[PDB]
């Protein structure tokens, strides 16, 4: 058995103290990113402070796409698929812009008869797929931080 | 939904008896 | 810049010839307007659609107003209806003002239930089994967030016409961090349901709930354990009519009050990959979840807004089994899974898998369990969840999902998908669905089970394909086939052809449409039409039929 103990940190240590910037700060996507950064240990700065050169995330468009994925004999929806899509850059200070996405997929069964509570499973499914679009995130970073060596 | 000698200091337990 | 846009034109198996006369007005430069006759021959009539776009500082709205004032088919149809004319109207709006007020509108009124089966699917789809009606204001700052919310539901099925409504609710979050090493949040909620039918429970329900969590972290551990406090209070009227037959009395007023133990944990283990592939490495991860909560009895609650929920890989980790407030089933459960993860000399995931268990120490019960479930196990290793995601190269990938319970003794759902996409333009897709028939008797309502076309389940294999042809030309095509029946459920095709100012289109799809219940079939449905405009437009022809494709990677 070839295996160890994770020794390095998932969010790499350039990027331990960082700045999260977006437009919709306030939104469940920037709370659940700044979850997911805090959870790491991340410092996160304010969009004004004089602190420069350090990594920028910059949270993009975000949208959530709810189809049919299946129907039944009579032609009436059964699963409906709902795909979360996420872009975001991340800004090394003085050497280039990277861009990242997540994409999250989930699926339900549709039921008119209690269609309201179909409805609150929906909305508990939405505050999952931004918890899965910011551990996406997160697992990304590493990948900028290997880019960024090879630009030399 | 209450049952006859439910407590309300036993959350823990089933039916708070 | 106001002006007559190209006609539109359209041929239907439901509407025979059809016509579109479309007007576009530029009345502002944050507005703008569309009025569309609409002439269909078979109902012989015109239907007059109106669209309207605005952008505001609220936010962004469309607005749709379609109206039918006589119709020849509702009339021979319905015979005995005082008049035979047909309406939509759709309003959406999303807003954020301020950085702190969000505006959120999604209403959908239509006059007919089979108004979707038998016109345009712009703004609805006939898979639809119901128009949603919700209005949403909420002010939302960093550590706060309040939302007053109005839900209302337009059930189409004639089987049963009773959907309840929240029409308040006021949704509260507090979050508090870095209280010493604990972190706190607070959740409160007051909903007030009304039913459509008169005879039917009303109810006012209270919730309040703490939560506080610790977190410890290391650099390949995380361990979390959260204490939650669950407070709801019922008042429930107009129940005279549910206790003349029910056995199980519903209460005039109920209060219900759960605390909720949880533990999380997961570890990181890593390894070079030099055997087979130099320079990648293999992550492992391992994830255990203790989750405990005590049994109540929700005997005398009505089920408002409680439905079961998936199971998926990320779903074994739910503390909750139900959505909404109204069931809470006991738990005293540990969960585990395991995820693989492989990663290139650039560090990017190629191939991740997860598989997972869910061990039930006692059984969970909610006091009005009535699922009927194929047998009676009601303890052990019940329910068995699996995902895989494989991107095999820059072009291709594959996803698949398998769900497996016990409680059934059958594969519950499952799902695959494998993609060739070499660009928007070009690009092959196949994907599988699967649902059984013993979950279907299982979650579905009761009659579920018993009708022709939900008793046999899901089971159906899609094919998308697209392939641009001299770079002017674009062929599009999807199928879908039920293997249960051995029956079509969706194809079309699409070819466009796109010059320097002008794009020429044509479309073909046939479609489940109905269940004619007379004969026990199905009615299906053909269309084929031409629309002019003035990329190739592969991906708005992929979206335009009742299954449309999703891109896969
Ligand atoms: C922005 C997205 C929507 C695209 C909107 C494009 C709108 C413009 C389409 C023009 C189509 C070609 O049609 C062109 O316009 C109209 C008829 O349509 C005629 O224009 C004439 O009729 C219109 C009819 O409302 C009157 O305003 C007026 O008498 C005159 O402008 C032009 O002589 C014709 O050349
Ligand atoms: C799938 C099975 C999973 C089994 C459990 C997974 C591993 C769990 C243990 C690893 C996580 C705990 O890792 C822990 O992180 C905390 C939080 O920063 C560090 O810091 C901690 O120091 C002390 C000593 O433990 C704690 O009392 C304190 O509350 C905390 O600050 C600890 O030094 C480290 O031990
Ligand atoms: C990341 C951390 C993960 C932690 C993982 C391990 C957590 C274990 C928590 C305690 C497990 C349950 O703890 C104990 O289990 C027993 C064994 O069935 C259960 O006990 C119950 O079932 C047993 C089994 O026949 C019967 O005697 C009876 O119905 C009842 O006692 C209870 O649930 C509890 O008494
Ligand atoms: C069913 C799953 C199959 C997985 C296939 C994985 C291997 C990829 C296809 C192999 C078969 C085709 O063989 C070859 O594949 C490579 C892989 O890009 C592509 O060929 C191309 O490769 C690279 C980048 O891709 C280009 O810079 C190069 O100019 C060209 O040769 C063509 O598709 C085909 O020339
Ligand atoms: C471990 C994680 C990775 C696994 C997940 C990704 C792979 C998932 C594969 C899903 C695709 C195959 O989907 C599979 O379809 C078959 C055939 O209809 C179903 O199997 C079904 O076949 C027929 C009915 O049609 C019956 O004889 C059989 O008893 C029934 O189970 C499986 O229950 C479903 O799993
Ligand atoms: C990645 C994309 C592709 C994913 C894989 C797609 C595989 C194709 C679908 C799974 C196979 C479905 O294929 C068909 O399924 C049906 C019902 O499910 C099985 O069952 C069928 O036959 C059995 C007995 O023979 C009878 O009960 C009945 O006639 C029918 O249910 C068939 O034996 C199998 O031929
Ligand atoms: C990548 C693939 C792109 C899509 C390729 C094909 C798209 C065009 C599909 C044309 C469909 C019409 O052709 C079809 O012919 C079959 C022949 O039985 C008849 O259809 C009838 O029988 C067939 C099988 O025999 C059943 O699958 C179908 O449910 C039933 O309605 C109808 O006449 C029509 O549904
Ligand atoms: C409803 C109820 N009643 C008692 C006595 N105790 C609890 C916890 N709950």
């Amino acid at each position: 058995c070839g295996w160890h103990l994770r020794d390095t940190t998932q969010v790499p240590s350039t990027m331990k103290v960082m700045i999260l910037d977006s437009g919709d700060p306030n939104g469940p996507l920037s709370r659940a990113v700044r979850n997911q950064l805090r959870l790491n240990g991340v410092e996160l700065l304010d969009k004004e402070t004089t602190r420069k050169d350090v990594p920028s995330l910059r949270l993009g468009k975000v949208s959530i796409a709810k189809d049919t994925a299946s129907v039944f004999r009579n032609g009436q929806t059964a699963e409906y698929q709902m795909i979360m899509t996420v872009n975001a850059t991340v800004l090394i200070p003085g050497r280039d812009i990277y861009p990242i996405s997540a994409k999250v997929f989930r699926s339900f069964f549709d039921n008119p008869q209690m269609a309201l509570a179909k409805d609150n499973e929906q909305d508990m499914i939405v505050k999952e797929m931004y918890d899965r679009a910011a551990e996406q995130l997160i697992r990304k970073l590493p990948s900028i931080r290997a880019a960024d060596i090879r630009s030399d | 939904a209450c049952k006859k000698g439910c407590d309300w200091l036993f959350l823990w337990h089933d039916d708070c008896a | 810049r106001s002006g007559f846009l190209i006609p539109n034109a359209k041929y239907t198996t439901t509407n025979y010839f059809e016509f579109y006369l479309p007007y576009y007005w530029n009345i502002a430069p944050n507005m703008d307007a569309t009025i569309t006759p609409h002439y269909m021959h078979r109902r012989g009539n015109i239907m007059w659609e109106n669209e309207f776009r605005y952008l505001s500082q609220a936010g962004a709205g469309l607005m749709e107003l379609d109206y039918l004032p006589s119709d020849k088919v509702y009339e021979d149809e319905h015979p005995n209806d005082d008049s035979s004319r047909r309406w939509l109207f759709y309003w959406n709006h999303s807003g954020v003002m301020d950085q702190v007020w969000r505006f959120n509108v999604d209403y959908t009124k239509v006059s007919d239930p089979s108004y979707f089966n038998d016109f345009d699917n712009k703004y609805g789809s006939s898979t639809d089994g119901y128009a949603t009606q919700k209005f949403s204001v909420g002010y939302a700052v960093q550590n706060f967030n309040a939302t007053v919310s109005t839900k209302q539901f337009q059930v189409f099925s004639e089987q049963n016409t009773s959907s309840y409504s929240a029409e308040p609710q006021l949704d509260v979050n507090y979050y508090q961090n870095d209280v010493g090493p604990f972190d706190t949040r607070i959740y409160g909620q007051a909903v007030h349901f009304v039913n459509t039918r008169d005879d039917m429970p009303e109810a006012t329900r209270v919730h309040l709930e703490p939560t506080i969590n610790l977190p410890l972290s290391n650099n390949w551990g995380s361990i979390n354990t959260e204490a939650k406090f669950l407070a709801t209070h019922y008042q429930q009227t107009n129940l005279d009519w549910y206790n003349s037959r029910n056995t199980t009395k519903l209460d005039e007023s109920v209060n219900r009050v759960m605390p909720q133990f949880k533990v999380d944990g997961k570890m990181v283990f890593e390894r070079d990959m030099e055997m087979l592939a130099p320079g990648y490495t293999q992550t492992l991860e391992p994830r255990a979840q203790y989750l405990y909560v005590p049994y109540r009895d929700q005997s005398d609650i009505y089920n408002y807004d409680s439905s079961l929920l998936q199971s998926d890989y990320s779903g074994l980790f739910r503390d909750r089994t139900y959505g909404g407030l109204d069931r809470i089933a006991s738990a005293n459960q540990v969960t585990t899974g395991v995820t693989s993860r492989i990663y290139d000399d650039a560090a990017v995931e190629r191939f991740n898998i997860s598989v997972g268990q869910i061990y039930y120490f006692t059984e969970s019960r909610t006091g009005d369990d009535n699922i009927t479930w194929e047998n009676d196990d009601k303890t052990g290793s019940l329910v068995w969840a699996g995902d895989t995601y494989w991107r095999i190269s820059e072009r291709w990938g594959l996803r698949g999902g398998i769900q497996y319970d016990t409680r059934l003794d059958n594969v519950a759902t499952s799902n695959s998908s494998i993609e060739y996409r070499r660009d928007e333009d070009r690009l092959v897709q196949l994907n599988y669905h699967y649902a059984s028939p013993e979950y279907i008797q299982a979650t579905l309502p009761k009659y579920y089970s018993t009708a022709e076309q939900y008793k046999n389940g899901i089971s159906q294999v899609g094919a998308v394909a697209s392939r641009p042809i001299a770079d002017r030309w674009s062929i599009v095509g999807a199928y879908y086939y039920d293997t249960n029946a051995n029956k079509q459920a969706d194809s079309m095709l699409g070819v466009q052809y796109s010059s320097c100012c002008y794009a020429i289109r044509v479309g073909y799809e046939r479609k489940l449409n109905g269940w004619d219940n007379d004969k026990q079939h199905a009615v299906y449905d053909n269309a084929i039409g031409f629309n002019i405009e003035l990329g190739l437009g592969t991906q708005e022809m992929l979206r335009s039929n009742i299954l449309p494709y999703q891109n896969t990677l």
